[PDB]
């Protein structure tokens, strides 16, 4: 029948780590590998719902380059560390957390004020180093649930220019994928040598295993399509 | 004269156009020269040499 | 046809032997896949002649390098034809212009 | 087609030599581990082609 | 060589200039998602080894 | 809010300018969804669409395609090329036989084809040949079947039909009825909601396939392929 199509087998998964994994499909019809890989990459990058940290406020800070003694690293370094914070919230979509510490050495996420609605996946992550005793760090950070990716110049508006002295803005990398790539190759069956074989390499922060993310993306795309498929 | 003929044809005057990559659906950032050319087959077919 | 030609195509196509050229003006009476029959006009025909000329096309034959050689008519019933017109295209010829 | 399966089995580690006349210097002959493609053109890796 | 040259050439003004990327993976993301052009100059955190 | 939710697209409008040219509109779509959907749809539409094509020709008095007949203006090869261009819709059968008879001087057009009530010739104006003598006549049989993609005559005979007859001829079958697809995306206006997009698709095809059926079939195939992803361990 003309409707026939060679459905793939889940031929293998290879997990280099909890975060890093490869998934391969074989075989597929000519040109289907590219479209499926491209669509999945698009959905993963731009439409995956995620929870991310967007604002930080510190009493002695007015701007991203505000000098602060005692802390080993610069303000931008701690901003990057906050951007890298692996966090997931199951309760509210908008949460405020505070960190206050006085100690020589690393300031790990383990010292954040914990709450039952929120899980820090990687408490071992280091926000900065505090060089000396009798020196203190005190901050409040805000976490939000969103879709896709938003940089600083996008979120800034004159509609939100009414900001106090102590407000800083972080890029909300909601989508938990850190890297998606796919490559397409040739495969043979039934003496046919015009086929697509597909490989996907994926890295994501510790929020979810990549398999769960791929399943979520597939479900999202299918739910998008569902209004058209009149077939069973 | 080439430019004038193109202008009467409603094509871009530079002869370059924007182009989309079919395999991803994105857009090349650079304009590309697309046109018509005259091509020949050179009587050195592969099946005569393999 | 080639879009960007050089005008020379007409002279080369007619001068080569592959194309059938209208040696005598008239009106094309009959055409099929292989035969052309042309009624010569009254003034051009010589006294005592039948006033009709016929051409037979080299339908298919081995070229000297194994390529095809084919002649295809490119006129229709009743169209006037003129002295030196091209009635039948040859290989890589269209309407009497070189078509490599 | 069982012959095709056998053929895929035999060459799996069987290097072959590729040569381009004239063999000006010893790089002109090199060894490769084959991969089977339909068609009639030998496919090279561009880097060694240089 | 043309591709690498294009990939490494910078320009004075491009989409998303001056932002800070916590890692090269995020640079790849921002390029592929189309929010920054390759040529834009930026500060990035990078690890190297010796 | 409702960041985890979505709107869903529907075929909000469909327009037909000609039997060959059609325009379809999907609305609403969220950000970025428009481009991925348009690209996937274009890909699937170009590749997959089932089609009806001309495969076998049998002509009395003709033994091979390089011969010539008495009354035909063109060579047999030319008329095979003409038949390859034919576009036809068949409903009830997976393959069908068509019959043509004509006599007398004049063009022969698809209108002269004798057809069953389940066969639609989309464009009878498509010429096939010219007859240039009153006694010339043409009488031919055509075989029409349904398949995906494009299959060359070489692999067709490689299918190894037992006892190939002499007087039957083979052509390439370009089944695919879709000729060109374009998609465009623009800002939507639904309920004055922000970040909504309207998608439009324009297509030129043989008059055979219904555009709406085409898009539904493409989406069906895409969803079916994705189902294998949904299952993954």
């Amino acid at each position: 029948s003309v409707t026939e199509f060679l459905k793939p087998r889940l031929v293998d998964i290879e997990q280099v780590s909890s975060t890093h994994a490869k998934v391969t499909l074989e075989p597929l019809e000519r040109g289907f590998g590219h479209t499926l890989g491209n669509a999945l990459r698009r959905i993963l990058l731009s439409s995956m719902p995620g929870c991310a940290v967007t604002e930080v406020e510190i009493d002695g800070v007015l701007h991203e380059y505000s000098t602060k003694e005692g802390v080993q690293e610069d303000i931008l370094e701690i901003l990057l560390n906050l951007k890298g914070l692996a966090v997931r919230v199951q309760g509210k979509d908008e949460v405020i957390l505070t960190l206050n510490k006085s100690g020589i050495g690393p300031v790990t996420a383990a010292d954040i004020t914990h709450d039952g609605d929120v899980e820090i996946v990687k408490p071992q992550h280091v926000i900065c180093h505090l060089t000396d005793e009798n020196a203190s760090i005190s901050m409040r950070i805000k976490v939000q649930r969103g879709r896709g990716y938003v940089p600083a110049s996008t979120r800034i508006h004159s509609e939100e220019d009414e900001r106090p002295i102590g407000r800083l803005l972080v890029d909300a990398c909601y989508s938990p994928v850190e890297r998606i790539a796919y490559n397409v190759e040739a495969a043979r069956v039934e003496q046919r040598t015009d086929l697509d074989k597909l490989v996907i390499e994926m890295e994501t922060n510790g929020t979810i295993d990549p398999e769960e993310a791929i399943r979520r993306a597939a479900t999202i795309l299918a739910e998008q399509l569902e209004a058209f498929v009149d077939l069973r | 004269e080439i430019k004038e003929l193109l202008k009467l044809g409603d094509l871009p005057t530079s002869g370059q156009i924007r182009l989309y990559d079919g395999r991803t659906g994105e857009q090349f950032e650079r304009p590309v020269t697309v046109g018509y050319m005259y091509m020949l087959k050179l009587n050195h077919l592969v099946d005569d040499k393999m | 046809k080639p879009l960007v030609g050089t005008g020379m195509e007409r002279a080369v196509a007619v001068d080569s032997g592959v194309t059938a050229v209208a040696k005598r003006g008239g009106v094309v009476q009959y055409v099929d896949a292989s035969r052309i029959v042309i009624k010569v006009n009254e003034d051009e025909m010589y006294p005592g002649e039948a006033g009709i000329d016929i051409y037979n096309l080299t339908k298919y034959t081995r070229s000297n390098q194994n390529t095809c050689i084919n002649q295809m008519p490119c006129v229709s019933l009743g169209e006037p034809v003129e002295r030196g017109d091209v009635l039948a295209d040859g290989p890589s010829t269209d309407l009497g212009e070189l078509a490599l | 087609a069982v012959v095709w399966d056998i053929l895929d089995e035999v060459i799996r580690e069987h290097p072959v030599l590729l040569n381009r006349a004239p063999t000006l210097h010893r790089l002109g002959i090199q060894a490769f581990e084959p991969v089977l493609i339909e068609g009639k053109a030998i496919q090279l890796h561009p880097l060694v082609c240089a | 060589v043309l591709g690498l040259y294009y990939m490494t050439r910078d320009c004075v003004n491009a989409k998303g200039e001056g932002m800070v990327l916590t890692g090269p993976k995020e640079a790849e993301r921002l390029y592929r998602s189309g929010l920054a052009s390759l040529h834009a100059r930026v500060k990035v955190r990078i690890t190297e080894y010796e």
